[PDB]
């Protein structure tokens, strides 16, 4: 209902090899799969993850800042990979998917399961409308300059309104001993965090030079910014990821970067097949 | 050619009156955003 | 059709059962023994089962690594067998190279996402960070160089198995595997940085850094499969197409 | 001999005095309304006033836009008619193009330095920056997208009326337009430096290196010149001195 | 008067190319030389600007050691610009004019006539002495190295006795409710900066291991030392700014760097023209 | 050929020992190591 | 008894052209023994001389940590260059020992008979056994990222042990005025240092995470993992130190990078020789 | 065979004991006039003695430096010369050129080690760093532009005597000179670092990381050494084999 | 040749006095400065 059957007559395979290239698909994408998971988490978490872990921590300058710019980085090498060699538009998607499974396997056996911490005071949460928006932009564009441009103001300003939904309800007022607290800052001082003490948390604390109610609308577009920035950088890096050479030596004992090309690719090679 | 002369002898009163038609509305249309406090 | 001529994954499954149980154990020994031994580091309790473990560790991993890779060793492909190799061989071979890294991946998954917010809920329960908590010996001293067995083992089953890799060095593989290789060094960093002037509290925290750049090694990936696509199409151009072998032996030469 | 079979310059002397208007009605629109209503940003008459200008420049640059994009795209030459090119309409288009970074680099030279020390100038008889103030306006909302739709369309009509333009990509100019381009988003970083803990007494802060970085992108002009003057005399020679056609089309090809 | 015939008839250009050359030039150069305002200005003011406003921000150890570091930087790559495509001496001299040029217009139209501060407590002032310096040496060595040593100490030494007939007159001590002042600090003092306050000024403040009477010195050789780095750097960042290629593709849609050469240029075209 | 269903069949058999052997083992000397308390 | 008649024979040397190159190795090798000395000796000193003056700054924190890593770099360069050109693995150990005998020979003459400090108080002391094993690890596996990984590993961890010897007798505690010393800091404080103070020691000062029996153990460890690192890295600089081209210019006057070949490492050039 | 047809040192020993005088010169004057001349800047007798071999630095070393190149650029061998050299002369030469070599190294050993280590040991027995303090004067004036001069002295010989150097321009030699000689400026900023808040009490303390960075240079040994070797290798393949001169005048053309 | 040998045998002896007349002045001319006080 696709085209499926017009690529693979165009790409000459009998049905063998199509049979064949349907268990290396089936071989390879779990692998990238659990290697997104693995990765993309241990970056995510050991750049961004302690705001991720708890609930207080998600504040109105450093949380929506810091998630998308950590975020948009394997997203964007993930992207180039698969856009450039297999035309594939599920890179940042894949990603983000692949990064909340690994959070909320982690968060159920560790935090909760482990740690005895409850469910609702350890949601990350979701990252995925942005992701969604940029692989929407890149196919539509086909372009990854204005890719870059539009799909990193997405990803840095949905981030915010597609999380306000979770963390919304965790900002009504309670007042204990007569003091003035966020539902998430009672939460968390109620569960005892004995590695975690209040000083540490990295939040919003107002300025002099600060408008109080303009404070998501900045943050929400300096992240925004970066990303644009971000995306590109690491488009580059996408370059770097996919270099595939090999050292190969002979005689005087030299050794010569050497690639190993497609033979389909050639000029005459398809024509020739048959 | 003649093609040449005439599609750039059409483009050269076409982008002047581009031009003079964006004038007066941009300054129409900011006034009428100015004037009635439209926000 | 013949299946059974260039595929083969009884070892890939294999792999995949045994390192799903082992995890399964960590975090069984985990649950059971850490609030009731694991924390104080000065009892004798505490040696017994998170000291015992941990030379369980490391007595057990070496012996992996050394059956592994000299298994691997021992049974090498010859120069002449790895020229006139059956390239329906050759496509079993790198399922199998395919396989290998998949294992390697999953090690890497184990190690790197699920045991390290393990790692940081633990850090949340107890005073502050040791060395041998609970948690370090199942990753640090378990899931690191579990893994790390497996990378080199995937690296030299290729090397050995695959005349392409016998042939040139895979720039991509290399780095895929040295990233979550140099990463168990890094926890002489994590260590420096949490016992000094580095800060303990946070978990992302800049010491915390090292794994990040060291594990972005494994975006190599990249590489890695375009030389397995590249090599599996010509392959299938020189099996079912009926094209010459030479282009399986024109581009890697010096 | 004809002068006018090559060039002609009433567009940009058109672009030239419109551009310098539209700055001399900004500032006197400053100097006007920002001592009267520009002072406090909680008053309704800084709302009608320049909130106001705000939403003009937020209607009508985006118009502007829309405008000058849709006419270059819309009287495009088709690659039949950028393939028999008269040399001398070539050399006319080179000069319109010419013309077009002309007008582009006025724009910034209007948004990056003339309305930007007036802003350090607005910085000192204020108590603190705020995010509309008069200077704001003027160029965060309107110098800043009047250079960029400038160097959108100077780029839209070479690689539409250019075919070198139309076949390869001006590396040079690429970056010579996302650079000024790309200092609008810098705002944000401007406004989250100012409001947090980034400071913002000096005007030569760290967070106002971002312009600079970005603009260092307008020192490109060298390589886009270099193409226009190797362009240039290749078209000189083609024209005068009776040299082959093939100089024209023999170095841009696949 | 200078050898301009000589250099038309070695172009090979017919009278109606040199007239098209003339008006290349006549369209280009000021298109250069406002885009020279506008970034140099932008980078100037936003890298040392804050010295440059204010007489009391001119110390001995600051202004004398940014200022000529940042205005090395656009200098040495428009020479390297002017001199490696045109064999053009002017460029460190024209940035700086421009430079002086933009400043000026914003003093006057910026600060005077809209903020009601008065001319002489806004000079920027000068740094042109060792452009030109600069410019000669870059002439009369025709080594960029050499160059970059020679022009590079000249351009960081000359900057304070170029700039001491202007803000000398300036350091005349006053006595205001029994307590010392420079003239420049109490103009400082006597027109209110509502945004910028004492404590902000990042001028000297006297050290126990400071030598009084050789700062200004020690500041003029460590200014110098820079540049002759800075003016490298940048001169191999000229070869950055002149790089001009398309990206061009065809068939598979394989993209590929492509050059536009000069046809004079080769080997045998210039003989080939008559 | 032949050598090569001979020698891969030779391997495939030979693999699956070194696993299980290495199974037992591993398990056996890392309990003598647990319940002895070596060390 | 080596096999130095068959590498001549090999390399086709009449007797006039042995002679030579005797000349040309005794000629060039003290040039690089002093130059390693120079050079090596400015490096350490300035990155890492003042914990190898003074007896009291040999800590359990930044001395075996700085010590090697600063250590590492220069070895890692001059094994590369021995290595890759000449194939011989006496780098490291050449860099100590060129470095040591720069600092004997500074410590004697600058410290001892000219600033009268005793000679016991300024031991560097060696750095030696962790180079020699390098160099062995380098021979022994022929593989410069094995040898990176295991030989960074022995640099970093056999400093401190391979140093005991020497300065862990001036361990040994003393009582002055009721108060518990070291004797390294009794010392320090016995013979005045006008220039240095007590509170400008880069030294240990306890935590409250830290665990004062691993100290070391863990700086032990730290300082080799930055070394596996900083080999490689120095690694690749080597081979920037190595590029040997020359800017060779015609006609338009362009300039062309050009390489001097040998001769005798082509194809067939030593079969016809005879 | 004849030695002295390819080989002679007599400059090289001249040059070496001579340094080697100068240095101990350097070192008795120190160790003679500091402690009671050199203790206070402010006193006649520190201006008599100290700033008196100031003076004699700053008069003696730019008249080395005149002379030394001078000569080298004076008795020139002209492009004929330099075309059809005899190779056995071009080994005494390349051999004139390495002692030139040896003799800038020999400075640069004087300057960055010996007279460095003795500095920090100025540094500890008096209050604060100076500017012409007994240490600065025999080497910041003194050994520093020494071995500049010789440093220029040895790249002039070699683009003077030898062809190879007059024709391409020795990109390590380039920098294995520059660096040391960028070393002397950098001077500026240690003064500044230590008169300002850079601090003064390390010896390895940040401001001084600029002589390790700009020192760094002079590891371009190794190609340096590549271009002497395979000169030298060329040169014994025509001169002792009977080979082609061709292989001297074919890779360095353009 | 001939014109090598002696080209090269007038800057041997030609380079061995620049080295004596400047090894003496050098000394005599720093003292001069020394024991005179120019400064
Ligand atoms: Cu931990
Ligand atoms: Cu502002
Ligand atoms: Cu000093």
């Amino acid at each position: 209902i696709f085209r499926t059957e017009e690529i693979l007559k165009a790409a000459k395979m009998p049905p063998e090899a199509v049979h064949m290239s349907r268990l290396i698909d089936a071989v390879y994408f779990p692998i990238l799969i659990i290697l997104l998971v693995g990765t993309y988490h241990m970056h995510f978490m050991l750049l961004a993850g302690d705001w991720d872990f708890w609930m207080d921590w998600k504040d109105r300058q450093w949380w929506p800042v810091v998630t998308p710019i950590v975020g948009i980085t394997y997203c964007s090498a993930i992207m180039y990979y698969l856009w450039v060699n297999y035309r594939q538009p599920f890179g940042a998607t894949l990603c983000v998917v692949c990064l909340l499974i690994g959070e909320w396997l982690t968060r159920y056996w560790g935090f909760y399961w482990w740690s005895h911490y409850p469910i609702n005071f350890v949601t990350p949460g979701i990252m995925l409308p942005g992701a969604l928006m940029l692989d929407f932009t890149l196919y539509l564009t086909r372009n990854w300059l204005v890719t870059a441009l539009v799909g990193g103001g997405f990803f840095g300003l949905l981030f915010y309104p597609g999380n306000w939904p979770i963390f919304g309800p965790t900002h009504l007022p309670i007042v204990v001993e007569g003091t003035l607290l966020s539902m998430a800052d009672y939460m968390g001082h109620l569960y005892v965090r004995t590695g975690t003490p209040e000083y540490v948390r990295h939040i919003e604390q107002g300025s002099l030079r600060t408008f109080g109610g303009h404070t998501t609308v900045i943050a929400a577009f300096f992240s925004a910014f970066v990303s644009m920035l971000m995306f590109t950088v690491w488009w580059y890096l996408g370059k770097v990821y996919c270099t595939a050479f090999f050292y190969v030596k002979g005689k005087r004992g030299r050794i010569v970067h050497r690639n190993d090309v497609t033979a389909f690719g050639e000029e005459g090679f398809p024509e020739g097949i048959k | 050619d003649a093609a040449t002369t005439q599609r750039e002898i059409e483009k050269n009163s076409g982008a002047w009156k581009v031009i003079l038609v964006s004038t007066a509305a941009f300054i129409v249309i900011g006034a009428i955003i100015w004037f009635g406090g439209i926000g | 059709y013949d299946m059974s001529l260039w595929y083969d994954s009884k070892f890939y499954k294999f792999g995949m059962i045994t390192m799903l149980l082992v995890a399964i154990f960590w975090v069984w020994y985990q649950r059971y023994f850490a609030y009731s031994h694991g924390m104080d580091s000065m009892e004798p309790e505490f040696d017994r089962v998170w000291m015992g473990l941990w030379r369980v560790h490391m007595a057990i991993m070496p012996l992996f690594a050394l059956v592994t890779w000299g298994w691997i060793l021992k049974t090498r492909d010859t120069k002449e067998q790895l020229d006139n190799l059956d390239p329906k061989l050759e496509i079993k071979r790198y399922f199998y190279y395919m396989m290998w890294l998949g294992v390697y991946i999953f090690g890497v998954y184990w190690g790197g996402s699920f045991f390290t917010e393990q790692d940081a809920s633990w850090h949340q329960v107890i005073i502050r960070d040791t060395s041998f908590t609970p948690s370090h010996v199942v990753m640090f001293y378990g899931s690191f160089p579990m893994y790390i067995v497996c990378g080199v083992a995937t690296y030299l089953y290729a090397m050995t198995r695959l005349p392409l890799f016998s042939r040139g060095i895979s720039f991509p593989l290399v780095m895929a595997i040295a990233g979550p290789l140099m990463i168990l060094p890094n926890v002489g960093l994590n260590e420096w940085g949490h016992a000094f002037w580095f800060m303990e509290e946070l978990f992302s925290a800049p010491l915390h850094w090292g794994f990040v750049v060291l594990g972005w090694a494994g975006l190599f990936q990249g590489g890695v499969a375009a030389q397995i696509i590249t090599r599996y199409s010509n392959l299938t151009d020189v099996v079912w197409n009926n094209q010459s072998k030479e282009i399986l032996n024109n581009r890697i030469v010096a």
